[PDB]
RNA sequence: CUCUUUAACAUUAAGCCCUGAAGAAGGGC
């Protein structure tokens, strides 16, 4: 067949070494003479094409898509002509025994040449990601030669090289060559002409790994660490448990009198660090993590699970911290919003809650009374959902509970169906 | 005592040979080549380097029947002396089974931590049965 | 090449101990060295003062260990090994 | 009894201003994290040991090796595009 | 010549002051 001299030299020169594949690049350069080959004929249609490493001609076909249905009349065929397959061929297989021109061309060469160069591309970056794959979310150290604005270059033996954005670096650090530096690292975006590593002291997994090596009871995987949270230059809250109750997670995290946390804490910076116990329970759980302050009064909207929280004055100046991130914190590893207040603007609070809503009832049905008394149980379900819950739970001793309660459906739903009608076609 | 001190010297070597996982012949070797202990007799020293056999396995299972905690969860530093001990306790039995236990029981207040010996002063429950001429 | 390596080893916390002194018989095994170690010290006292806020009119003392280990012969890639290793921090490691 | 944040010391200051405000809102709120925030990714890393780590470090020589390679070559095919002067 | 089966309790701090209810934003030194 064809075979473009300069081509063959250029495989045969970047061909692949032992531990990459050779035959990863006619794979590639197949695919891109048959797309080729297909720009070339009038009608859109599938080809393939093989080659040879031994000869270096190749021969292009043309095929079509075993299918069952009439899309791509270019491209489709029933089992009849797979009868000269006899009957080999399968639905959702494409196949053919009819070769087609095998196109020859100057141009080409030039776009196959860069298929060449471009999976040499692929290649760089896919060899690098291989380490990557292989340490992935692991502390590794190296040595700084670059000092680049608001980013090191770190170089690792073997070759292998790294780097540390300033934000992934202590809010308060800067560094110098030749300083040695523990990081995990954590992403390989690839940059234009390969990718390089990426490392970070300040995301979570540099304190969660960091305990790793230093509480062998987790790399014992005897006790789970279920969330991490951290400020850099401040504080840190991390919630641990252990589901045989043979020994205390946060015990075992602490150490000798905080011995093993506060070492931790000096490769950290001297970073305050709170170790809570893990809890199922959202909201007791919640109060874990709200710690060192704590309160007794829990809401909670698993509709938006942005639950609220009221506490004395004492302990709500110190449930707030500084710039509020304690309570920022204790969400950030809850994974839940959060809310603070105290408690007298509290009961307050869930009467207005209350009163405002109890307003819209006498606002449409209008018979107050009833409404008060139906809104003391009512604070499970909105207006909706007293509609939505099934009747099996609003009948009780106060009211009526057959005769009223469809008259009160049908309002109801009539209502919020007021609603969303008047959400589209509204004056403005 | 100056003799009973040699025991710990010996006691001492097995850890090695536990973390190092080495043929004996190289531990007495390049042990006593580098250094010679004038206190501790090598008469003596030597007998229990071979004791290495797993008999004191067979022993150390007499252990397993009450455990509170799993046989290998508590320290292999702490369970080697209990190799030990009981080594002397089945195949030697040369102090009696008080004599040799409260000893035994200082031995771990030498190099266990948080109290080790003093809690596992209830494990000497499991030694009384093989001897009842307490 | 200065192949008597000499290392000693303080220990505040046992637990740490043991582990840290597998895995620095491990990375010499794996490299191919052998050597022996860890030859315990017994328990050594050092005295701890403290200073909380002032009592009406505390901890003074904890248990550390000790261990010793050498190297018959450190291969190229066991001084990148042992450097390469991150010691269990609290625990203090300086070579002799 | 330091106590030495001013804006807290504002904050006892206007206290009367935040009573003002006190009626019939929300008194604080706290929103953090994300899910696209909160992927942390820490399910197994046991299976790499420090001893493995230490023992098989992270090499990327035979890539700088073939690079180089790759470099020398493209720089013959610009001896193709050379001619003997 | 028994002491009745192995600790865990860790955080000392980030200026002054203004607009703003805000511990949201934002400012002067």
């Amino acid at each position: 067949g064809a075979m473009n001299k300069e081509i063959l030299a250029v495989v045969e020169a970047v061909s692949n070494e032992k531990a990459l594949p050779r035959e990863k690049i006619f794979e590639a350069l197949e695919s891109a003479l048959a797309t080729a080959t297909k720009k070339k004929y009038e009608q859109e249609i599938d080809v393939r094409v093989q080659i040879d490493r031994k000869s270096g001609d190749f021969d292009t076909f043309r095929r079509w898509l075993v299918v069952d249905e009439v899309t791509q009349p270019t491209k489709e065929i029933t089992l009849e002509a797979a009868r000269y397959e006899d009957e080999s061929l399968n639905l959702g297989d494409y196949v053919e025994d009819q070769i087609e021109s095998v196109t020859f061309d100057r141009i080409t060469t030039q776009t196959a040449k860069q298929v060449i160069v471009q999976k040499v591309r692929e290649a760089e970056r896919a060899m690098v990601v291989d380490q990557f794959r292989e340490h992935e979310g692991e502390i590794i150290t190296g040595v700084v030669k670059k000092v680049n604005r608001d980013n090191i270059s770190l170089d690792l033996g073997n070759n292998a090289e790294a780097v540390i954005l300033r934000e992934d670096m202590l809010p308060r650090e800067n560094f110098r060559p030749g300083d040695r530096v523990r990081g995990v690292l954590y992403s390989v975006r690839p940059e234009a002409r390969g990718a390089q590593l990426f490392v970070t002291r300040s995301k979570p997994e540099m304190l969660i790994e960091l305990f790793r090596i230093e509480v062998p009871e987790i790399g014992e995987e005897v006790i789970e660490i279920k969330a991490a949270a951290r400020d850099p230059g401040s504080r840190a809250k991390i919630a641990v448990k252990t589901n045989d109750k043979r020994i205390d997670p946060v015990g075992a995290c602490v150490g000798m009198r905080g011995a093993r946390v506060q070492a931790v804490s000096t490769e950290l910076g001297g970073e305050r660090i709170d170790i809570v116990l893990w809890d199922d329970n959202p909201a007791q759980f919640v109060i874990n993590a709200m710690a060192p302050a704590d309160v007794a009064s829990i809401v909670v909207d698993e509709d938006k699970h942005t639950m609220d929280i009221a506490v004395e004055a004492g302990n709500l100046a110190q449930a707030i911290g500084r710039n509020g991130q304690n309570v920022r914190l204790a969400s950030q590893l809850s994974g839940w919003e959060l809310n603070v207040m105290t408690v007298d603007d509290l009961q307050a609070k869930h009467q207005a809650e209350a009163h405002a809503a109890i307003d819209t009832f006498t606002k449409y049905l209008d018979i107050d009374e009833d409404f008060a008394t139906v809104l003391v149980e009512e604070g499970f379900s909105t207006l909706e959902e007293l509609a939505y819950v099934p009747m099996k739970e609003l009948l009780e001793i106060e009211g009526l509970d057959e005769p009223t309660v469809e008259a009160l459906r049908e309002r109801a739903k009539n209502a919020l169906a007021t609603i969303a009608q008047a959400q589209e076609e509204s004056l403005g | 005592a100056a003799r009973r001190r040699a025991r710990e010297c010996a006691v001492q070597a097995l850890y090695s040979w536990q973390l190092s996982q080495n043929d004996i012949a190289d531990v007495e070797y390049q042990f006593l080549a580098e250094q010679d202990v004038k206190d501790v007799d090598v008469l003596y020293f030597r007998e229990l380097l071979a004791g290495v056999a797993t008999n004191t396995a067979y022993l150390d299972g007499l252990m397993k029947p009450y455990l509170s905690r799993l046989l290998e969860e508590l320290g292999q530093v702490e369970k080697a002396v209990l190799r030990i001990a009981l080594y002397e306790l089945s195949k030697r039995s040369d102090v009696p089974y008080k004599v040799a236990i409260n000893e035994a029981i200082e031995l771990a207040k030498s190099f266990g931590a948080e109290d080790s010996h003093k809690f596992v002063n209830g494990v000497l429950d499991k030694a009384a049965p093989v001897i009842r001429p307490n | 090449q200065n192949q008597r390596i000499r290392i000693r080893l303080k220990a505040f916390d046992h637990r740490l101990i043991d582990q840290a002194t597998a895995e620095i018989v491990e990375t010499a095994k794996r490299t191919g060295a052998q050597v022996r170690g860890p030859i315990p010290l017994p328990t050594r006292k050092e005295r701890f003062t403290v200073l909380i806020s002032p009592h009406v009119n505390d901890q003074y003392e904890i248990r550390t260990h000790l261990r010793l280990v050498d190297i018959v012969e450190p291969t190229e890639k066991t001084v990148d090994a042992l450097m390469r290793l991150d010691l269990a921090a609290g625990v203090d490691v300086q070579i002799s | 009894l330091g106590s030495m944040d001013a804006q807290t010391r504002r904050r006892e200051r206007r206290a009367e201003k935040q009573a003002q405000w006190k009626a019939a809102n929300p008194l604080l709120v706290g929103v953090s994290a994300k899910p696209v925030n909160r992927p942390i990714l820490s399910l197994n890393r046991k299976p790499k040991s420090r001893v493995e780590s230490a023992l098989n470090p992270i090499d990327l020589t035979v890539l700088a090796e073939y690079h180089k390679q790759i470099e020398s070559n493209l720089q013959r095919i610009e001896r193709k595009n050379q001619r003997t002067w």
